[PDB]
């Protein structure tokens, strides 16, 4: 488990601190003399928005992790969904709410599924020649492995299909399988 | 420690200055002196004359680049007649 | 230190007017067909 | 050899004030660089990861020597812009070998060939050009922290001088000021990074730093956080000099303001030397064991910049209307691809890195060569467009707007197709060399698990293609705004040309017109070779790709 | 759909938005050498924060998405 | 269909063709006709040189592959203990 | 009007104006309650319905050489 | 490659020859021997490649 | 900027520069040597012993930088 509120506060602080950085640059690049207190007056909304997205994002993923009792890529996309939704709420436009939620949730999810190397990809630490050779020449596999992925029927009728076919129909419909002979002599 | 504070002063020259391009040239001189002072003190701690040699070539090169920068400013000012940014 | 006709957003605004993308309202364009009576 | 040429050229230049010597000095610089290629071709008969030279302050590798030659060849090609007049007079009565090699032709050339153009009157231009080359090749061969600093300033200070050498242009002095001021800040970060390495490690030797990195990559009292952090600060200064985002704002302004012929050299030579230098430093600092070192690896600054360059280069180029700013943003997107290949430190990505750098340098050279040639071709054309009249530095940058290329397919169809091929190579359309460059980078990034960056690389590529298509649309979809000059062909405005033999005796006398004034052969041939290399790469790829394969095998040779 | 949403949630919407996004970013390119110096310093500081503080990569991507969002908004 | 000399003889021929088209100069005027043998001759010379380079590259790459199986062998044999 | 001369037509202004409005209509689409619901009916629900039925019944039957006393149901 | 090979092994000969304290410089005989071996193998590896191939074989 | 930059670079300063800045205090101890003090060089002498011989590539590099500066600054300022 994890503390949803505590993680969100750290989430709100970290990306809100950069917003506070970007807010000071706007104040510094302000042309008219507005003094030093326009960090929170004219640009306080900017820093506030950053602290909101970062808080919403880290809260929900942690929350999604608690609800699902799992840690995978689904949670960052869900985290990005409300993170994206929060930014849209500032513009006050429903299509902005949905679209920026969709954008953020998708990029932040494919980032976790793929595991972008921005912090570094995972090193296999194995003979990487060997993995390629196995993948290269694994040209024939046991039929059971395929049957697990693709199943039975749909043109995939391994030897012994008809026997188990009757058994499945008997268990579900309670009808014995017995095609009639087409020859009068039989 | 003093060398670090001096690097901030050169850094802070770019933060506070919107319109003084001459101050931009001076803030580079402050940064370069701060880094050379750090090398000099470390060279004293590690008893290494190579640190002093490195600092001498930084003084030579930073003096050389100050002259290029002033020459470029002179060619700029010959046509504009001002070193002020309208802001 | 550079002229407006080389770096200004003003020339970009002339080259790409916001007007080139028509935005309207249900009031003047309810049928979303461009005001076609 | 480069140093003898610089000293010898300077002595010959020191005792002259004649601006008509400028074209001759440029040609001697071409000859001098040809000897430099010869001496470095001689030096490739050994296989080694590196041989430290001159007290260990420099080093030589097979990679280093290959890219010395490439830098020399690019510089010879660029030096043609100031070594041959842009236009010539051609006639069928002076086209045989007996004619070019035994007879002479005479006419009033001064106005026709622009004998007194600004780019033909700068005595010291080839000399400052060679100074930048010296900094670039010394940076490649640098083995020491102090050598790093001295070489990067040598190359950098020369580039500032070249941006300002047109001292009567208000644009050029403005661009020179901007590059020097922001470039000087960048050099502090390089000196700060180099100094922080020295104060912690106690050495200026790259060899010793690699040894310190290697032992510390195990799996207490002096944990070596300094190395990644210092190289991070050190790398940021080098990201500015390649105009990588978010450190790229200076280049669209500097590239547009300085003259186009100057932009050709300034925008090409500096990326080759920095990227090649970075390649070795990435290899030897790349941690193997997943320890606390790898999590703070300075190379994420390269991966972040590649991401930021892919987006900024393609998105911001969408609204550019000035052709030189577009090329600057087109370059930023391409260093995004280059930086991805440098960041993935695989055998595949290093081959992709080596190939991408060379083919982009050749391709970007073609675009500038085609752009200068179109500028020199409009001499016999006039226009009444009110926008073109209000342009500044028209002589230094004849083509400044994409709209100036409108209907260029009707002015010179085959030259317009060479531009289109080059631009289509930039997008990555097969079977052009640009496609094969992007393909190798993507396959190497995909094979190393860089899926997210590979997906952004493809998405930004479609956005980037929009402004590439926008240049092509102006050239082909519209009729031109330029009309041929009436007074050049008015049935009575004919100038005279004499054809004389070895003894200066008359042979013939022919009356000539503006339609006898053509593009000079050096520029058409260089465009023609490069355009055909871009187009026909699929039939000529074996040696070019095998060179990089062998180079990476030496670098990676366990 | 064809003359409608699939154009707005497609090529036409991308053209509208990206031209808007492209113009706002270029407006930050003022050619004011003092302003550019500030940008270099800020990019310098952001790179130091990300690597020194062991930031989650998701924080970085969210920041970039935000920077596009704000840039997507005029003024 | 990748012959180094035939391709590079043609490449030099194509360079002259594209060059004249770029200059908007006639493709075949009889007094200029020496240039196509010249361009194709220099093109053929570049491709005889590429022949020798390719030969040395093949030898060196072939040598590297042996060193790579050699390294894998003595590592695998060391693991037999 | 075009590159190759055609016959003289009575180009009706009203019909010309109608055919231009259609070609330009995509520029005026907007997100509203109506346009969001229709665009959600056609793009998501109806396709996902067919996908549900296609998924649910994939392999449910085989007709090949079926006889009396043998069903068509396959699963 | 994980093992770093010095491009400048001669750095083992660096050091001021002035004002040297007795017992200052560590013994480097094993270091010298390491590079004698590396030189001799390489010289022997060329000695056999040209003696066996391209000579007494063609 | 001041808090962010200082907090990062200060962590990078080696002990030599941070040991005596910002009860139990540490004193530095020094003693004589005789074999090392046979013929002392001043710092300028010690630099002179190596900067033309062992590290003369740096001197050459600096010389070409000085040559570039003189030629460059002159070329851009004075009427030819
Ligand atoms: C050593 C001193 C002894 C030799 C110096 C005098 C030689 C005669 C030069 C000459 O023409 O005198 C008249 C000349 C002016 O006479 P003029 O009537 O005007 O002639 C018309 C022009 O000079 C136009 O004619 P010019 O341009 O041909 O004459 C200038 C002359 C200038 O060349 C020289 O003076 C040679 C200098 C070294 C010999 O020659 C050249 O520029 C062409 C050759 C360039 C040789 C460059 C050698 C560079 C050093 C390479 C080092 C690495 C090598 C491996 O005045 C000079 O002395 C110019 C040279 C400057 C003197 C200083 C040279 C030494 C500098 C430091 C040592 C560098 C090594
Ligand atoms: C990938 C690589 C693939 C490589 C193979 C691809 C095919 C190679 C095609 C390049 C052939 C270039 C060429 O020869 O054009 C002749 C070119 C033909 O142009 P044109 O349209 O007939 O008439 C010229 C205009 O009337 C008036 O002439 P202009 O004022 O307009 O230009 C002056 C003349 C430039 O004057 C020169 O010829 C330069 C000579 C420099 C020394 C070269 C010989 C070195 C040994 C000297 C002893 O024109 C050029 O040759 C431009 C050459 C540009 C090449 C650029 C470098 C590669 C890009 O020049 C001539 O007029 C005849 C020159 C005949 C001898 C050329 C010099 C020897 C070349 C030897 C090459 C290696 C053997
Ligand atoms: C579309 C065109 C296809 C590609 C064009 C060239 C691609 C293949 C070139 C491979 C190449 C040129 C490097 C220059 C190219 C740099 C970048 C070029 C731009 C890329 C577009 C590098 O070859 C080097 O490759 C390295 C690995 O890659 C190896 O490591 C080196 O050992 C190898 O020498 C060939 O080098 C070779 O040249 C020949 C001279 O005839 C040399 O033969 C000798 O040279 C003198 C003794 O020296 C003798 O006096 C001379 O008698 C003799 O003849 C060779 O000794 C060797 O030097
Ligand atoms: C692009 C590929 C460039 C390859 C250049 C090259 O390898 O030339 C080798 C040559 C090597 O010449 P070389 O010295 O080996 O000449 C042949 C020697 N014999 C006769 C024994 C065979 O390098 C040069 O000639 C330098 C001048 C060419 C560069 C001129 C501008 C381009
Ligand atoms: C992966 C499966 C699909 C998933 C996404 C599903 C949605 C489909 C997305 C398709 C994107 C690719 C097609 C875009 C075509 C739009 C071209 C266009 O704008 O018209 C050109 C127009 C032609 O139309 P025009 O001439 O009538 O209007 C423009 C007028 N001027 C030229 C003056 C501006 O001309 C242009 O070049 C202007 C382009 C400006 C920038 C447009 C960017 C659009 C491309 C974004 C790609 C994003 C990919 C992510
Ligand atoms: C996966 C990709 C997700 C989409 C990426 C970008 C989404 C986006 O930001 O679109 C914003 C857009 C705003 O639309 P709107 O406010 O109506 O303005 C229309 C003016 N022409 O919003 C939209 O057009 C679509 C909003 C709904 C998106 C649902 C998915
Ligand atoms: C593709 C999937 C969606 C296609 C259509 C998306 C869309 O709805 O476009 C609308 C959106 C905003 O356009 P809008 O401002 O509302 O109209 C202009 C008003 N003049 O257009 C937009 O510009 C939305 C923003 C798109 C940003 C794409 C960024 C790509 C790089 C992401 C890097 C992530 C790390
Ligand atoms: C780049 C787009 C994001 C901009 C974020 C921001 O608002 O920071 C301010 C600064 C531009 O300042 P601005 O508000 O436009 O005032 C200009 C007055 N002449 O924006 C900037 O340009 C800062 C430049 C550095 C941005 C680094 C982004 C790193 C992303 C990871």
């Amino acid at each position: 488990p994890k503390d949803a509120v505590h993680l969100g506060l750290k989430g709100a602080a970290v990306v809100g601190g950069i917003g506070l950085l970007f807010a000071a640059v706007r104040t510094s690049l302000a042309r008219k003399n507005v003094g030093p207190w326009a960090i929170f007056t004219r640009n306080g909304k900017l820093a506030a928005t950053f602290a909101a997205v970062g808080g919403a994002y880290d809260f929900t993923r942690a929350a999604a992790a608690n609800l699902r009792e799992k840690e995978d890529w689904v949670n960052n996309g869900i985290g990005g969904l409300f993170a994206g939704a929060t930014m849209g709420l500032t513009t006050g436009r429903i299509p902005r709410v949905l679209g920026f939620a969709a954008l953020t949730g998708v990029v932040l999810a494919t980032a976790e599924y793929a595991g972008s190397g921005l912090r570094g990809v995972f090193k296999r630490d194995v003979d990487e020649y060997e993995r390629k050779e196995f993948l290269r020449k694994n040209r024939r596999r046991p039929i059971e492995e395929t049957l697990a992925e693709i199943g039975e029927g749909r043109g995939i009728k391994p030897p012994g299909y008809y026997e188990r076919r009757a058994q499945r129909l008997k268990e579900k419909y309670g009808v014995d399988i017995n095609p009639v002979c087409a020859d009068p002599d039989q | 420690n003093i060398t670090l504070i001096l690097f901030l002063i050169g850094i802070l020259g770019f933060v506070l200055n919107r319109k003084n391009i001459i101050l931009m040239l001076i803030s580079i001189e402050i940064m370069l002196l701060s880094i050379t002072f750090l090398i000099l003190l470390s060279s004293l701690n590690m008893d290494d004359i190579i640190g002093q040699t490195y600092a001498i070539y930084i003084i030579v090169v930073a003096g050389a680049e100050s002259a290029i920068g002033l020459g470029i400013l002179v060619a700029f000012y010959r046509l504009r007649g001002s070193i002020a940014i309208e802001y | 230190f550079l002229p407006e006709a080389m770096v200004g957003r003003s020339k970009i605004d002339e080259k790409y007017p916001d007007s080139d993308y028509p935005t309207l309202t249900d009031k003047e364009d309810p049928d979303m067909n461009g005001g076609y009576i | 050899m480069i140093m003898i040429s610089i000293l010898s050229l300077l002595l010959s230049t020191s005792v002259t004030l004649r601006r008509d010597m400028s074209i001759l000095f440029n040609r001697i610089s071409i000859i001098a660089l040809a000897y430099c290629i010869l001496h470095d071709t001689m030096s490739l008969s050994f296989i080694s990861k590196g041989i430290g030279l001159h007290g260990g302050l420099l080093h030589i590798t097979n990679l280093t020597q290959i890219f010395h030659i490439f830098i020399f060849i690019i510089s010879i090609l660029i030096l043609q812009l100031t070594s041959f007049y842009p236009r010539k007079v051609w006639i069928p009565e002076y086209s045989s070998l007996k004619d070019i090699f035994f007879n002479k032709i005479l006419y009033y050339r001064t106005k026709i060939i622009n004998k007194m153009g600004e780019h033909m009157k700068i005595i010291e231009y080839p000399l400052i050009l060679l100074f930048v080359i010296s900094g670039a090749v010394f940076l490649i061969s640098t083995n020491d922290l102090v050598s790093i600093f001295l070489s990067i300033e040598l190359q950098s200070y020369g580039l500032y001088l070249l941006s300002t050498i047109y001292r009567n242009s208000e644009l050029s002095t403005t661009g020179g000021l901007i590059y020097f001021l922001l470039g000087g800040l960048s050099s502090c970060f390089i000196l700060l990074g180099t100094s922080l390495l020295y104060v912690n490690s106690g050495t200026t030797s790259l060899d010793g730093l690699y040894i310190l990195n290697s032992i510390s990559d195990v799996n207490s009292w002096y944990k070596p956080y300094y190395l990644n952090f210092s190289l991070l600060i050190f790398s940021i200064g080098f990201l500015f000099k390649v105009s990588a985002a978010p450190f790229h704002f200076w280049s669209p302004d500097v590239y547009d303001a300085i003259p186009t012929i100057v932009t050709t050299f300034v925008a090409i030579i500096a990326k080759i030397s920095i990227f090649i230098f970075l390649l070795e430093l990435v290899y030897y600092t790349n941690s193997n064991a997943n320890s606390y070192l790898s999590e703070f690896s300075w190379t994420y600054a390269l991966l972040i910049s590649s991401l930021l360059s892919l987006i900024i280069g393609t998105v911001v180029g969408l609204t550019q209307f000035r052709i030189k700013r577009l090329l600057a943003y087109s370059t930023i997107s391409h260093v995004g691809f280059i930086l991805l290949a440098l960041s993935v430190s695989s055998i595949e990505s290093t081959q992709a890195f080596i190939f991408y750098l060379i083919q982009y340098s050749i391709s970007n050279l073609n675009a500038f060569f085609i752009l200068i040639t179109i500028g020199f071709s409009l001499y016999g054309y006039v226009t009444n467009n009110k926008e073109y009249k209000s342009l500044l530095d028209k002589n230094n940058s004849p083509i400044q707007l994409i709209s100036q290329l409108k209907g260029y397919f009707y002015i010179n169809p085959l030259l317009s197709l060479s531009l289109a091929i080059t631009i289509f190579s930039f997008v990555g359309v097969p079977p052009l060399v640009g496609f094969f460059a992007k393909q190798m980078v993507l396959s190497a990034a995909l094979d190393n698990g860089y899926i997210f960056l590979s997906l952004i690389a493809i998405i930004t590529s479609v956005i980037g293609a929009v402004y590439y298509l926008n240049v092509i649309k102006e050239i082909f979809f519209y009729s031109p705004e330029h009309e041929v000059n009436p007074v050049l062909n008015e049935s009575d405005s004919n100038f005279s040309l004499r054809i004389l033999n070895e003894k200066n005796v008359l042979i013939r006398s022919v009356l000539l017109k503006g339609r006898n004034i053509f593009i000079s052969s050096p520029f058409s041939i260089t465009i023609s070779i490069i355009t055909n290399v871009i187009l026909l790469f699929i039939f000529m790829n074996k040696e070019w790709l095998s060179m990089g394969t062998i180079l990476v095998q030496i670098l990676f040779s366990a | 759909l064809d003359k409608g949403s699939i154009e707005l949630f497609g090529p036409y919407g991308l053209e509208r938005g990206l031209v808007k996004l492209s113009k706002n970013i270029s407006s930050l390119s003022t050619s004011h050498v003092t302003t550019y110096a500030l940008y270099i310093l800020v990019g310098f500081i952001l790179y130091l924060i990300y690597n020194n503080l062991l930031l989650d990569y998701s924080y970085l991507l969210l920041i970039i998405i935000l920077l596009l969002l704000l840039m997507m908004i005029g003024e | 269909m990748v012959n180094r000399i035939l391709f590079w003889t043609g490449f030099g021929l194509a360079v002259r063709f594209w060059q004249l088209g770029i200059e908007m100069r006639p493709f075949f005027n009889r007094k200029s006709l020496w240039a196509y043998p010249l361009f194709g001759g220099v093109g053929a010379s570049f491709g005889y040189w590429l022949q020798s380079i390719d030969e040395k590259q093949t030898k060196m790459l072939e040598e590297r592959k042996q060193a790579i199986l050699e390294k894998r062998a003595r590592r695998a044999q060391r693991q037999a203990e | 009007m075009a590159g190759l001369q055609h016959y003289k037509i009575a180009m009706d202004p009203a019909l010309v104006r109608l055919g231009s409005m259609i070609s330009n209509r995509y520029k005026y689409f907007r997100w509203t309650k109506r346009t969001a619901l229709v665009s959600f009916m056609y793009v998501v629900v109806v396709p996902s319905t067919i996908g549900y039925l296609a998924y649910k019944t994939d392999g449910l039957w085989d007709l090949r050489a079926k006889r009396r006393g043998d069903l068509i149901s396959e699963r | 490659s994980r093992h770093i090979e010095l491009k400048y092994p001669e750095v083992f000969s660096h050091g001021s020859p002035f004002n040297v304290p007795a017992g200052f410089y560590p013994n480097l005989d094993h270091v010298i021997e390491h590079y004698r071996k590396q030189h001799l193998e390489e010289e022997e590896r060329k000695a056999k490649k040209l003696a066996a191939a391209a000579a007494a074989a063609s | 900027v001041g808090i962010i930059i200082s907090s990062f670079l200060f962590k990078m300063l080696p002990y030599g520069v941070i040991i005596s800045n910002q009860k139990n205090d540490l004193f530095f101890i020094t003693s004589k040597i005789w074999d090392g003090a046979l013929a002392e060089n001043n710092h300028i002498s010690s630099i002179g012993n190596i900067m033309y011989t062992n590290y003369n590539v740096w001197l050459i590099l600096a010389s070409f930088i000085l040559l570039l500066a003189m030629v460059g600054a002159i070329v851009i300022t004075i009427k030819p």
